[PDB]
Formats: structure tokens, C-alpha cells, sequence
């Protein structure tokens, strides 16, 4: 019979980084194969058609990665500016609204991002390995996660299901603590210090990011990784697979064409295979990529489009909204949830005997100072009288275990004697 | 042609291909060199992507254009207090 | 012929260490000490906050408690008896390994 | 080859494992960490714990 | 204007069954191509990576 109810909460914001591309990446198979030698161009002809299904499996993966960056981010089917005003019942929004000084739409926040993420790539070009740039610029993103961004600070939950409806911030905020359990009059008398502290969290998540050992590990992984592979493919072409040589010219001017042949073929085959497995491990990881670009707008459509239940996914604690960034290749979440602290011990009941009959809780539990019994709501402290307003009887009271003798006020009979 | 700044597309090989090796239509983006598209200056959702922004579609007496893919239309929702 | 099999880094029996604090908070303080700091609170006074999230008012459980706890044990002993039963339900797990 | 073979194999039954023990760690989270609404994700009936 | 409303009800466990991991296995390419063989070591170097 002892129940523990928090008094002073805690509004925290945590931040996730997922991937969502990768680079769109493309191999000449001929040019790399053997390249710039026509007395090889006939050999492989005959080789059969590897040169294009190779080709093809890098087309689609290059044709996904662009499917990805639509999906996680072109979720809104307008482009929403905000309005020029600060009257956001003291919340700032400095550090996510895009600036008007600097001459692109960068937040401040997605500025320090691309300053953290970070010859051999012209020898690749050089052996037909080329990199296409992405369809949407990074520019244009920008320009959908500022009108991610822009909507739910003025419309909320209802820009992305249907025409947006604007509605003071405050009083959004307060139907947001009206889903998680809090009443709105804990918000209502709370709002400076709710601001003052949502202020101190976003300042203190910009010092964080700016810190070494950066939490966007998970984003130049990729990187490292695309950037990794792709080089084995090319220290690869200095093995000679068991051949006189390395260097096709080379082959080609000591052997005739009888004796010439039986090399280049186990050139040709042994080149052939390491793009094989090279285009294999893009498949996977292509693959890989997909799966975390279809988390990533799962929690863009939930997290920020509205408001979650699902427990400990948009953030440990209970979620209260979200705001989204963009970052290289990926996409960033400043999940803001709501943290109960400072518990309190308090003695409890089931269920509480006026006449005979059992009073039961509306919304919320029965707690005693020790000598007083008022009945709370769950998330917060905040004691009430025990009425035959928010108490229901059902049945007597000599079923339920735990029952407490007590004296429930009606608020009709008192006032109603004159 | 992917990646090549616009003065290299020669040499004169074949004529018929000489004719997408220059003209007025000659355009450049962050791709590359496209030829044979008309550089417009409306906006539009993209049907066929070029890349890096840009997109290519046929309209009018018609042809080939390449414009600047548009993302939306524009909205300011009256935010008060 | 250099085929190696690694032993992983979390043994058997730190495993049972968080799957028996996954469960010793559930029972003492549930839904909150996934949450910020775990609150305790009755378990009885707990189930009957979670009728109250499935449409089932409280007096429901409160009036029933004793069927309730009856009908709960049964169903685990059921349990225990079902998975030592042959055809086991686990063939998922040993179809990894096989 | 055969090396080869394995390994892809390997590559892919892992990549299934991974996706299994990320529905795992999103049943723990929910099932267990609170209490779900998603119908017939916690077991078959209205769930409870 | 017929309705079909519950009066007594049963609460039952089930069970469900995730794979989680897999056994992490490692093999040495050298020691199983050609292992033992120095007269092969050399000539599997030059193979590639
Ligand atoms: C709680 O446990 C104490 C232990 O002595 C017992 O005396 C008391 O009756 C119990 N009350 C309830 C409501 O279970
Ligand atoms: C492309 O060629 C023009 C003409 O010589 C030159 O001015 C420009 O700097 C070149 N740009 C690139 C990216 O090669
Ligand atoms: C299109 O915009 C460019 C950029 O300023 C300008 O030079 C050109 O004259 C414009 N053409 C038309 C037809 O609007």
C-alpha cells in the first residue's frame, strides 16, 4: 500500500542520427575489365553478358537511393514558411529555423553537422568508376525540413492529415501534455520554467553535437565503408591472377594471339569476379540502407507528423514532439520528451468507504499524507478533495481488499442548505 | 554526356552525331553537358530526372525541356496568438 | 582447418542478469521504469491500470481479484507444462543453429 | 569459390538475423516496457502485460 | 438492432519465440585454401586481396 508519485518534472531533449542514402555509385565494366585494349574488347565480347547485368544491379541501387531521400523527407505536399514573429509563449527556436543572415537555408543546427561529417578518386574516374550526384540537391532538402519544420510549430498534428490549421503554440503544447497524462493546468502555471528549461535543453544538444567523439558515427560509417570496398576494387587490378603479368600491354606484346589468349582469359576472369563480388556487397548493403530508410521515414511520419504512444521509440521518456534536420546522407531527430523526477512516497488504497458503499478513482490514485486522503492524477502532485464528482460507487464495499473507512464530501447537499 | 565541362564534347567523327555534339541547345549542369533540351524557366514536378535538380520532360510543335524541378507551391499559414 | 567459433561477449549468465531486472521491474513498478526513475506502486493497484488502458473499468478487477490471480497462475502452469512438451513451439531457435 | 559462396551466405542469413532481432528489440520495448495498442502484436486478444 | 455483449472473460498466456543471434564464426583463408603448403602460400598471394 505504497505508492510513489513524481512532483517535478524534466523536459529533456535526445537527438538520432539514421542513414538514408548512400553514394550512387557505377562501374564501366568494359573500360575496368580490360580498358583501352580492342584485342581484349573481342575476348570478353564472347565472355557473355556479365558486362550489363553488372550494370544493371548498379542501376537499380542507384535508382533506390533516389527513391530514398523522396520517401523520408517528401512528406509534405506544400512548402509552408513561417510567419515572422517570436510570440512563442517564450520558446526559442534560434538554433533549428533557418537564418535569415547566412545566404542558404542552413539551421544552426544543421550547419554543425556538415562542418563535422568528412589524385586516387581521378585514378577511379580514370577507370571508369564514376559517382552521380543525388536528384534532390542539398538544397532543396532544406527546403522540405523547413517545412517539416514550419508546420508543426504552427499547425501541429493537422498539416499532415489534411489542410494545416494554425493554433496558438502554447496552447498545442498543452494538448500534448493533455496525451500523455498530464492535465493542462500543470502546463498552463508552469510555462516559464517549461520554457526556460526546453531553451537550455536545445543549447545544451548544439554544445553536444560540437563535441569530439561525435554521435554522428553512424553517418560517415557509410561513408568509410562505400569509400573502403571501392578501393579494394581498385588495388585489385595489380594482381595478376596467376598470369605473366599484371599489365595487359604487357602480355599483349610478349605472346602472339595462340599463346596470348590463354592468359588474358585467366585475366579476364579473374578481374571479372572481384566486380562480381564488388557489386554483391553494394547489393547488401543497398539492401541494408533501404531497411534504415524505411525506420527513418517511419519516425519522420509518427514522431513528427503527431504524437507517439509506442514506448521508448521516439525517445526515452514520454514523447512530447520532434523536430527534424538534414544532415549528409541521413536525417536527424531532436526527439523533446517529457521526464518525471523527484518522487515522493506516499501511502495508497484500492478503494475508499463513505456509506457502505465503494467509491472508486475517475482518473488517477488515492494518496494520504498520513492523516488527509485526496485523490491524484498519476504523472504529477496534484491533490484534490475526494468528491462524488470524480469518484464513481460501485457496489459495497466488502469485496474489494484494501478498503479505507473514510468520508467523501458531496458538493450538493453543503452548498444547496440555506 | 556525364561529367564534362561543355568544350570537350568533340572530334568530328560522325556528322549525325556531330549535330548532339553542338548547336544553340548545348546546356550545362552539375551533371554534365546535355544537348539537345531546351532550358526553360518554369518549374515543374519532374518526369524524367537529369539529376542534381535538374529535370527533363517533352511539351511544346513540341521538343525536349529541361528546367529546374519544382518542389511545391508556396503557403504562409496565419499564425497568431 | 582454421574454422574458428568465437564465444560471444555476453555469457549465459549475464543474459539471466537483465532479463531477471527486465522482470523484477515490470512487477514493482511497470510502465515507469522504462521511463525516467522507477515509481513503485501495488501490483494489484498496477493491473488495474491496465484494465483501465483496455476499456475495462477498475471495478471490474477489484471485484474479481481473487478469479483473476486463479485464472493467472493456471495459465502459467499450462505454459510450463506446453514447452516441455515434445513437437516443441521452439524449432524456430534450433532451425538457426541447424 | 566455394569460400566465396559461404561467405555470401552467411552475409545474407545474417542480414535476416538482424532484421529479426530488431523486431525483438521493438517487442521488448513495447510489449514489456509498457502496454501495447497495436491489435495482435502482443499476442492473439486484448493486451495486458 | 442487435448487439452481442461479453459477461465473463479469460485471461491467457501465450508465448513467442525470436532468434536473436547466430554463432560467430571466423575461418582463415590461408589455412583452409592451401594450408601447411608454403610451396601454395606463395602462389596465393599473388591471387589478390
Ligand atoms: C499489506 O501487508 C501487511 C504486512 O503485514 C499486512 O499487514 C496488510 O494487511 C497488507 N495490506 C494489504 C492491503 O495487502
Ligand atoms: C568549363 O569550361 C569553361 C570554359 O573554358 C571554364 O571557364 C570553366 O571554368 C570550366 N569549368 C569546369 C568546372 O571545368
Ligand atoms: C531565365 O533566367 C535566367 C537567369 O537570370 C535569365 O538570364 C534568362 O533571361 C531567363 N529567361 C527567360 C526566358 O525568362
Amino acid at each position: 500500500n505504497s505508492i510513489a508519485i513524481p512532483t517535478n518534472f524534466t523536459i529533456s531533449v535526445t537527438t538520432e542520427i539514421l542513414p538514408v542514402s548512400m553514394t550512387k555509385t557505377s562501374v564501366d565494366c568494359t573500360m575496368y575489365i580490360c580498358g583501352d585494349s580492342t584485342e581484349c574488347s573481342n575476348l570478353l565480347l564472347q565472355y557473355g553478358s556479365f558486362c550489363t547485368q553488372l550494370n544493371r544491379a548498379l542501376t537499380g541501387i542507384a535508382v533506390e537511393q533516389d527513391k530514398n531521400t523522396q520517401e523520408v523527407f517528401a512528406q509534405v505536399k506544400q512548402i509552408y514558411k513561417t510567419p515572422p514573429i517570436k510570440d512563442f509563449g517564450g520558446f526559442n527556436f534560434s538554433q533549428i529555423l533557418p537564418d535569415p543572415s547566412k545566404p542558404s537555408k542552413r539551421s544552426f543546427i544543421e550547419d554543425l553537422l556538415f562542418n563535422k561529417v568528412t589524385d586516387l578518386i581521378c585514378a577511379q574516374k580514370f577507370n571508369g568508376l564514376t559517382v552521380l550526384p543525388p536528384l534532390l540537391t542539398d538544397e532543396m532538402i532544406a527546403q522540405y525540413t523547413s517545412a517539416l519544420l514550419a508546420g508543426t510549430i504552427t499547425s501541429g498534428w493537422t498539416f499532415g492529415a489534411g489542410a494545416a490549421l494554425q493554433i496558438p503554440f502554447a496552447m498545442q503544447m498543452a494538448y500534448r501534455f493533455n496525451g500523455i497524462g498530464v492535465t493542462q493546468n500543470v502546463l498552463y502555471e508552469n510555462q516559464k520554467l517549461i520554457a526556460n528549461q526546453f531553451n537550455s535543453a536545445i543549447g545544451k544538444i548544439q554544445d553536444s553535437l560540437s563535441s569530439t567523439a561525435s554521435a554522428l558515427g553512424k553517418l560517415q560509417d557509410v561513408v568509410n565503408q562505400n569509400a573502403q570496398a571501392l578501393n579494394t576494387l581498385v588495388k585489385q587490378l595489380s594482381s595478376n591472377f596467376g598470369a605473366i603479368s599484371s599489365v595487359l600491354n604487357d602480355i599483349l606484346s610478349r605472346l602472339d594471339p595462340p599463346e596470348a589468349e590463354v592468359q588474358i582469359d585467366r585475366l579476364i576472369t579473374g578481374r571479372l569476379q572481384s566486380l562480381q563480388t564488388y557489386v554483391t556487397q553494394q547489393l547488401i548493403r543497398a539492401a541494408e540502407i533501404r531497411a534504415s530508410a524505411n525506420l527513418a521515414a517511419t519516425k519522420m511520419s509518427e514522431c513528427v507528423l503527431g504524437q507517439s504512444k509506442r514506448v521508448d521509440f521516439c525517445g526515452k521518456g514520454y514523447h512530447l514532439m520532434s523536430f527534424p534536420q538534414s544532415a549528409p546522407h541521413g536525417v536527424v531527430f531532436l526527439h523533446v520528451t517529457y521526464v518525471p523526477a523527484q518522487e515522493k512516497n506516499f501511502t495508497t488504497a484500492p478503494a475508499i468507504c463513505h456509506d457502505g458503499k465503494a467509491h472508486f478513482p475517475r482518473e488517477g490514485v488515492f494518496v494520504s499524507n498520513g492523516t488527509h486522503w485526496f485523490v491524484t492524477q498519476r504523472n504529477f502532485y496534484e491533490p484534490q478533495i475526494i468528491t462524488t464528482d470524480n469518484t464513481f460507487v460501485s457496489g459495497n464495499c466488502d469485496v474489494v481488499i484494501g478498503i479505507v473507512n473514510n468520508t467523501v464530501y458531496d458538493p450538493l447537499q453543503p452548498e444547496l442548505d440555506s | 554526356y556525364q561529367d564534362v565541362n561543355c568544350t570537350e564534347v568533340p572530334d568530328q567523327l560522325t556528322p549525325t552525331w556531330r549535330v548532339y555534339s553542338t548547336g544553340s541547345n548545348v546546356f550545362q549542369t552539375r551533371a554534365g553537358c546535355l544537348i539537345g533540351a531546351e532550358h526553360v524557366n518554369n518549374s515543374y514536378e519532374c518526369d524524367i530526372p537529369i539529376g542534381a535538380g535538374i529535370c527533363a520532360s517533352y511539351q511544346t510543335s513540341q521538343s525536349i525541356i529541361a528546367y529546374t524541378m519544382s518542389l511545391g507551391a508556396e503557403n504562409s499559414v496565419a499564425y497568431s496568438n
